[PDB]
RNA sequence: UGGGAGAGGGUGGUGGAAUUCCCGGAGUAGCGGUGAAAUGCGCAGAUACCGGGAGGAACGCCGAUGGCGAAGGCAGCCACCUGGUCCACCCGUGACGCUGAGGCGCGAAAGCGUGGGGAGCAAACCGGAUUAGAUACCCGGGUAGUCCACGCCCUAAACG
RNA sequence: CCGAGGGUAGGGCCCGUGACUGGGGCGAAGUCGUAACAAGGUAGCUGUACCGGAAGGUGCGGCUGGAU
RNA sequence: GCGGGGUGGAGCAGCCUGGUAGCUCGUCGGGCUCAUAACCCGAAGGUCGUCGGUUCAAAUCCGGCCCCCGCAACCA
RNA sequence: UGGUUCGUGGAGCCAUGGGGGAAUCUGGGCGGACCACCGCCUAAGGCUAAGUACUCCGGGUGACCGAUAGCGCACCAGUAC
RNA sequence: GAGCUAGCCCUGGCCAGGGUGAAGCUGGGGUGAGACCCAGUGGAGGCCCGAACCGGUGGGGGAUGCAAACCCCUCGGAUGA
RNA sequence: GAAUGCCGGCAUGAGUAACGAUAAAGAGGGUGAGAAUCCCUCUCGCCGUAAGCCCAAGGGUUCCUACGCAAUGGUCGUCAGCGUAGGGUUAGGCGGGACCUAAGGUGAAGCCGAAAGGCGUAGCCGAAGGGCAGCCGGUUAAUAUUCCGGCCCUUCCCGCAGGUGCGAUGGGGGGACGCUCUAGGCUAGGGGGACCGGAGCCAUGGACGAGCCCGGCCAGAAGCGCAGGGUGGGAGGUAGGCAAAUCCGCCUCCCAACAAGCUCUGCGUGGUGGGGAAGCCCGGGUGACAACCCCCCGAAGCCAGGGAGCCAAGAAAAGCCUCUAAGCACAACCUGCGGGAACCCGUACCGCAAACCGACACAGGUGGGCGGGUGCAAGAGCACUCAGGCGCGCGGGAGAACCCUCGCCAAGGAACUCUGCAAGUUGGCCCCGUAACUUCGGGAGAAGGGGUGCUCCCUGGGGUGAUGAGCCCCGGGGAGCCGCAGUGAACAGGCUCUGGCGACUGUUUACCAAAAACACAGCUCUCUGCGAACUCGUAAGAGGAGGUAUAGGGAGCGACGCUUGCCCGGUGCCGGAAGGUCAAGGGGAGGGGUGCAAGCCCCGAACCGAAGCCCCGGUGAACGGCGGCCGUAACUAUAACGGUCCUAAGGUAGCGAAAUUCCUUGUCGGGUAAGUUCCGACCUGCACGAAAAGCGUAACGACCGGAGCGCUGUCUCGGCGAGGGACCCGGUGAAAUUGAACUGGCCGUGAAGAUGCGGCCUACCCGUGGCAGGACGAAAAGACCCCGUGGAGCUUUACUGCAGCC
RNA sequence: CGAUGUCGGCUCGUCGCAUCCUGGGGCUGAAGAAGGUCCCAAGGGUUGGGCUGUUCGCCCAUUAAAGCGGCACGCGAGCUG
């Protein structure tokens, strides 16, 4: 679930944290970290090229396994449910009967001690990846390549999945976690199931510097600084915007859709997002 | 109050050493004009 | 001990009809609605018809004046887990019973919190008509809500 | 030592009272509408929510103390 | 100090573009009703804030006076 | 678009980023939109002294300065600071 | 020019001593089982007091100063953004 | 001759201010031309979580001696961080390099850019991070983990022996890790001893004493002992760890498992080598053959890669171990001996400061370690004091005003004042005891009160010992003594009530604003399907993100509670394969030029031709906006009701003379003797109002209002005292300012405020301490205001462009 | 305008008189007492508080009275802010 604390600091009035119920071991693996060069949100001209960030915990980044097609056949264990700092969902680690062992994102309902497996001939049972073709129209899935063999990219986030609409041709049709109507190919590889962790959005992070722990620096709202900084800067006093609400660049922030039309992804998008 | 100047062996001869003036464009035209003028010394002197 | 009837309760699945919406055909001068109309939708191609997709809610005929539950209440179908009850055989125990101030659980609808869902319906609300007025009754729209999970609320013409 | 009591300091209950404010009860022939009683001219009553000058209306479920 | 306004009883057209004062309500008369409101049929009432000028002619165009509501009054 | 005196002008000429795209002397460019006649010239390869510029350097000469002048420095000055 | 100053990156380091006593765990009551109450244990926190250290609230002094921002008295944070 | 001119020189202010922390001096004796200031001694005072000691930056000879005193030194100077000369820094083991990586930097390959250049994987560079071999003592005027002595260790090369499938920039293990809490055992360090060693000492009434005073250790290989760290063992298979693999990984099996074993540390002991006080004899000699023991306290340090809990999930690479590959097995490596070999750089001295950063021998700034003892509950607080260091580089007097810093004050007790500003009060610990309200944590240290020393007696539990004595940490009960007073000194909250604003801890205008502002968890809108959107860049390339809609960007609002209404006509935004316009282009009715012509050249209407705009729609937690005039109730007053005009729609709930109320100190009530402030009400709200959020809210606040109690020099109202200045004397000696000055008052006059002109009056010459009315005193070419066809920053539906996007 | 610091307070005064009080008077619708009103007179005096930054003013308690004005709305090289 998610736990709570008693209001003994005003803080702790409202904060809540994670179960982490499912996790089963507290360190990671060795043979599997590198180390996370932290940005701080600058480039490699040194340039702060997004606001807002840095200060946070250290972190080892957990090298990921978003391939699977790697080992087809080849069946693995779960060995155990572990913490990944680098994203909201948790990862499960495997030793595969190969000796070899990998990370990947752990399914919601995954348990540590079965036995999961990748491939066209898998079972369609939790936390295994066949390509989408191979998957019973209406189940629910996570992990999905967007393109084939190009790596996963959809539903990686805790608590999502993207779930099977139908087929046309070599693609099949999608619903991503967004809600957007997708025509995803049909050799793309996809793990069945949800990802775990669904619990995440519900937590409270109670206090300024638990955001800080998390790298996030304060935002300030343009509406606080002067001409010079933003379109909501100056006037005496609080002020209304004065002009239809902006960025500090300039653009149209309410309603102003972005994404180019011109997109050869456009032939494949069958419906825009939801709510 | 603490002052403007620190003084730092490392900063000095990294910031504006011989070879800090070499590599840049800028910094060679800083060696030429030094040259020219006659100067004594080209770039800051510092213990290393 | 053996036998029966049942929308009694909970969990998980699954079925077709209907409305809406989306796509493709075909097709044209209106459709909708009323007491009559207007708002509304429709040559930017609507209504009516055929094909395909998505999604939610409710279960037609059976259905009864019927059945179950202590009450609230319970209705497609399938399985699991589970309560109460009646009958028969007269086998076991031997008054172990009845009621019940407190307590405790349960408790339609609405409403509330956090998160999901949202097809139809629809407080609030907007528009059109009626009307002296019409903050209504009727009409075209429409948000909460209705639906799922969990936790609250604990009311009733909770009635026989 | 105890000790009537006096003193200081904070609590509890009752009483009277207060600019103002909330509805309540009464008050021969006030202003507005007409909700209910006949199917009361939209059956009524209802718990609840929301709304409106006001009675009231509407939604959701319920009862007949309603249909004739 | 700058602005809009003044017209049957009430609220508003007409002025800009001179000649022709109108719309809703109210008032009155007659209907319907047992009666009243609603409703139906007809009717009256302004002489245009006043004073002067322009004009053949002024609610209308120009100028004073009175009123009537607005907006401003900043740098110290 | 640039260059020429030429700022879109009647705007040729020389150059060229884009599109199209020839010919070999009966070929081709030019003579200020364009046409015809009359001429001038021979693109899309390269090189080429002298006359011209300048003064770190050496010298010559000043109706040039003469230590606040003359170079920033007559002197251990691009120094001390 | 980031040897001041502002943010980030990498690698090191500092925070006397008291005080409060969360979750959990154990035991006891409890109930069909629970929730739950009790005591002990425990040692949480942009928790409390307060040095170092980081500040700079109120006042006074200083004002060709000790100082082109200082001094004294007081006052803020002090396991945390 | 003037430019607040430029350069230089010298004046004035003036023998004036000042001579840099108020920690403090006095005397004797040396030196010497000269001494408050240099040397020596005694006395006195100051620092001692430093003002003492080590280390790193930085400084660069300042270090040590000798000789000096012109300048530097805020005075003097015989002295010096000054001048001159000489001397001084010794390493295989300490630091850095010949080792390794981090951010970052650079960069074969590769990419991009008019040129210069930008980027970039591997690699390489890069350290106060990892790795690595020295500890104690003596010595010099000055160096010492470096020289010397004792004990100890590392690498390289060669050789001998035993041993093994040897061999790597390749594989694998290890290296390798957070915050908070914390066990066991030690050590650093400390306290005590009737014990051991010690020169001495008996004073002034007492003490020859179990009296005083002093000291009672340091380093140390192998071995052993104690305490900990790390590590399972053996087979079979194996398709993975880009080749191989007996290594690791996976599966199976046997065995055993807070043991043990194996190995690695720390502490102890340890052959040995050192060290060794007070006192008084001139740094040394002596003590001294010094003693070198026992008990207690006990780390934040050691064992350390220990343990536990938590979430925000806590570097790399080499050294080292292991696996094999070319290769090679006369080699090669492993082990133990042994000889040999072991380079470059730093090393002085300052180092919280007179040697560093601040123009200064500057009350400022500067990272790390050590930082003794007693007492006060603790402590790095506080007072004293040890080692050690200092009395701050002008003095001597006097005892005015006045200023600073400080102490006390009769009666009053906020009457002071914008304000209790400032200064009192309160103050630690222990015990009792504590309200509204609350989000059940809190509010709470609420408030309020009691105790606090010393002596004797009885007693209760813990640590170390042993289960005891002793030492040591917690206590409890009774009887007494003293003073004005027992946290007897120093350090250490005044409290309450009620409003506004912001939830809160935080943050901010370096150097006039710390707030109510920013931030903040949280809420909503919106964009983005990943080669994301968005940001930086011409680009390449990055960030986003090694992320993936429970995510990332943008925007408003700003815990939480109850809520967030009506207007889509204008602006934005979103949707709309129609229609209207629409640029290049296409198309070429038809005209035009020239030509004898074939031809070349030019204009050119229809018609087809995007985005954009028009147009049709949707949209408010999008930009925004949310009426007027008349009448009307069986008293008056008011208007639930009505009429009408306009609008896109006419402000809902809740609030309201408000951080908003002009009229205004609105009116009423409260508090006060008295209240333009305050709190509570009313509502004709100049000009609240619902995420530029509305109405509340416990807790919090160096924020801003109002009040009360306490207590006070704030005040009535001032008085006295203290020190540092002011003042006098010796030493040193500035400054701004300054047209020149032989520089009075009144009434006038004057460019309208006269020392300077007129009349009058007054006045000997010259200083010193004082006060500030004037010299329209000083300072700054008014910062307000205007002027200038001066400048800059900011804005927009001003103009014209440009990037960017379509 | 190459600078004449600007409200109020505090402190320190001084001047005017168109007199608030005290002294002296005339007229009174002056019985007395107590007033009204005018003349003379500037010697001296002219309170402490609540509210506001306030000057002013209102209020409280007194008073013989609680005067009004000038001095750069007297006075910041005197202070406050
Ligand atoms: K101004
Ligand atoms: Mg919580
Ligand atoms: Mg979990
Ligand atoms: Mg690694
Ligand atoms: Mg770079
Ligand atoms: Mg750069
Ligand atoms: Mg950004
Ligand atoms: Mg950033
Ligand atoms: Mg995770
Ligand atoms: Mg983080
Ligand atoms: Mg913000
Ligand atoms: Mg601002
Ligand atoms: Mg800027
Ligand atoms: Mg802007
Ligand atoms: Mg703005
Ligand atoms: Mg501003
Ligand atoms: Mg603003
Ligand atoms: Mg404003
Ligand atoms: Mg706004
Ligand atoms: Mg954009
Ligand atoms: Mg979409
Ligand atoms: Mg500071
Ligand atoms: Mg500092
Ligand atoms: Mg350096
Ligand atoms: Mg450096
Ligand atoms: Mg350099
Ligand atoms: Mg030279
Ligand atoms: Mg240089
Ligand atoms: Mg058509
Ligand atoms: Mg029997
Ligand atoms: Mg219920
Ligand atoms: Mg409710
Ligand atoms: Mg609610
Ligand atoms: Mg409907
Ligand atoms: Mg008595
Ligand atoms: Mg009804
Ligand atoms: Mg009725
Ligand atoms: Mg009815
Ligand atoms: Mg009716
Ligand atoms: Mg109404
Ligand atoms: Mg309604
Ligand atoms: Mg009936
Ligand atoms: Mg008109
Ligand atoms: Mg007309
Ligand atoms: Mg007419
Ligand atoms: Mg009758
Ligand atoms: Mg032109
Ligand atoms: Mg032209
Ligand atoms: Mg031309
Ligand atoms: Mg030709
Ligand atoms: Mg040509
Ligand atoms: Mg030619
Ligand atoms: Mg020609
Ligand atoms: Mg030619
Ligand atoms: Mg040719
Ligand atoms: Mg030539
Ligand atoms: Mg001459
Ligand atoms: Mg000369
Ligand atoms: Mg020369
Ligand atoms: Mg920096
Ligand atoms: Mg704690
Ligand atoms: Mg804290
Ligand atoms: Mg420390
Ligand atoms: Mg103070
Ligand atoms: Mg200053
Ligand atoms: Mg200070
Ligand atoms: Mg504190
Ligand atoms: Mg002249
Ligand atoms: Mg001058
Ligand atoms: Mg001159
Ligand atoms: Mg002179
Ligand atoms: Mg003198
Ligand atoms: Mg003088
Ligand atoms: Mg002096
Ligand atoms: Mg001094
Ligand atoms: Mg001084
Ligand atoms: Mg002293
Ligand atoms: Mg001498
Ligand atoms: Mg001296
Ligand atoms: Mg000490
Ligand atoms: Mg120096
Ligand atoms: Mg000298
Ligand atoms: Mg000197
Ligand atoms: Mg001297
Ligand atoms: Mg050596
Ligand atoms: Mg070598
Ligand atoms: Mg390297
Ligand atoms: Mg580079
Ligand atoms: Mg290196
Ligand atoms: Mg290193
Ligand atoms: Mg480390
Ligand atoms: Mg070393
Ligand atoms: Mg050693
Ligand atoms: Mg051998
Ligand atoms: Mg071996
Ligand atoms: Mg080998
Ligand atoms: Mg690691
Ligand atoms: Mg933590
Ligand atoms: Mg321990
Ligand atoms: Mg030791
Ligand atoms: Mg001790
Ligand atoms: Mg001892
Ligand atoms: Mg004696
Ligand atoms: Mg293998
Ligand atoms: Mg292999
Ligand atoms: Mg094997
Ligand atoms: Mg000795
Ligand atoms: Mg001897
Ligand atoms: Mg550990
Ligand atoms: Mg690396
Ligand atoms: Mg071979
Ligand atoms: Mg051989
Ligand atoms: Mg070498
Ligand atoms: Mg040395
Ligand atoms: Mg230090
Ligand atoms: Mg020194
Ligand atoms: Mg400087
Ligand atoms: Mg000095
Ligand atoms: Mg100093
Ligand atoms: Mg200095
Ligand atoms: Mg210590
Ligand atoms: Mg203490
Ligand atoms: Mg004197
Ligand atoms: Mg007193
Ligand atoms: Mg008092
Ligand atoms: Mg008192
Ligand atoms: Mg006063
Ligand atoms: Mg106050
Ligand atoms: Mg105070
Ligand atoms: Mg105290
Ligand atoms: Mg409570
Ligand atoms: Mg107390
Ligand atoms: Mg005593
Ligand atoms: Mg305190
Ligand atoms: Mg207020
Ligand atoms: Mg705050
Ligand atoms: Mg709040
Ligand atoms: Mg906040
Ligand atoms: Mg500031
Ligand atoms: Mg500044
Ligand atoms: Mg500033
Ligand atoms: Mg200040
Ligand atoms: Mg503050
Ligand atoms: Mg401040
Ligand atoms: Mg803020
Ligand atoms: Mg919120
Ligand atoms: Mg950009
Ligand atoms: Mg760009
Ligand atoms: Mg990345
Ligand atoms: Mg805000
Ligand atoms: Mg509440
Ligand atoms: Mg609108
Ligand atoms: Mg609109
Ligand atoms: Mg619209
Ligand atoms: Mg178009
Ligand atoms: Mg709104
Ligand atoms: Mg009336
Ligand atoms: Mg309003
Ligand atoms: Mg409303
Ligand atoms: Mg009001
Ligand atoms: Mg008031
Ligand atoms: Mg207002
Ligand atoms: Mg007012
Ligand atoms: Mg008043
Ligand atoms: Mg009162
Ligand atoms: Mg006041
Ligand atoms: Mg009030
Ligand atoms: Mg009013
Ligand atoms: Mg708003
Ligand atoms: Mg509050
Ligand atoms: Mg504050
Ligand atoms: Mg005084
Ligand atoms: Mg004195
Ligand atoms: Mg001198
Ligand atoms: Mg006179
Ligand atoms: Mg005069
Ligand atoms: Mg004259
Ligand atoms: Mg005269
Ligand atoms: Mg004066
Ligand atoms: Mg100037
Ligand atoms: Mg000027
Ligand atoms: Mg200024
Ligand atoms: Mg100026
Ligand atoms: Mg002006
Ligand atoms: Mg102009
Ligand atoms: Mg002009
Ligand atoms: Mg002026
Ligand atoms: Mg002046
Ligand atoms: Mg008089
Ligand atoms: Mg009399
Ligand atoms: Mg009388
Ligand atoms: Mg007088
Ligand atoms: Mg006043
Ligand atoms: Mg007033
Ligand atoms: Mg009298
Ligand atoms: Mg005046
Ligand atoms: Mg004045
Ligand atoms: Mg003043
Ligand atoms: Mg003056």
């Amino acid at each position: 679930a998610v736990k709570k604390f008693k209001p003994y600091t005003p803080s702790r009035r409202f904060m809540t944290v994670a179960d982490f119920s499912e996790i089963t071991k507290t360190e990671p693996e060795k043979s599997l970290v590198k180390p996370l060069k932290k940005t701080g949100g600058r480039n490699n001209q040194g340039r702060i090229t997004v606001r807002f960030r840095g200060g946070g915990h250290k972190r080892l980044y957990r090298i990921i396994d978003f391939k699977r097609w790697d080992k087809v056949g080849i069946p693995a264990k779960v060995a155990a449910i572990e913490y990944d700092p680098n994203r909201s969902a948790r990862i499960a680690l495997l030793h595969y009967v190969d000796g070899e062992k990998r990370y990947i994102i752990a399914p919601d309902g995954l348990q540590v001690g079965q036995q999961v497996v990748a491939g066209p001939d898998a079972p369609i049972q939790v936390g295994n990846a066949l390509p989408l073709r191979f998957i019973p129209v209406g189940t629910v899935v996570h992990a999905v390549e967007l393109e084939p063999k190009k790596g996963a990219k959809l539903a990686r986030a805790a608590g999502t999945s993207a779930q099977i609409q139908g087929r046309e041709g070599d693609y099949v049709i999608l619903r991503l976690p967004s809600g957007e109507l997708r025509k995803v190919h049909g050799e793309c590889y996809a793990t069945v199931g949800a990802v775990g962790n669904a619990d995440h959005k519900n937590i409270v992070l109670g206090k300024a510097g638990r955001s800080r722990w998390l790298g996030r620096r304060p935002h300030v709202r343009g509406a606080a600084m002067n001409p010079v900084d933003h379109p909501h800067g100056g006037g005496e006093g609080r002020a209304p915007r004065g002009r239809p609400p902006a960025s500090p660049w300039g653009w149209q922030t309410k309603g102003l859709k972005t994404r180019k039309r011109r997109k050869p992804s456009s032939r494949f998008i069958i419906a825009r997002r939801k709510k | 109050m603490k002052r403007t100047w620190q003084p730092n062996r490392r900063k000095r001869a990294k910031t504006h050493g011989f070879r800090a003036r070499m590599r840049t464009p800028g910094g060679r035209k800083v060696l030429k004009r030094r040259r020219q003028k006659g100067r004594w010394r080209l770039t800051p002197a510092v213990r290393k």
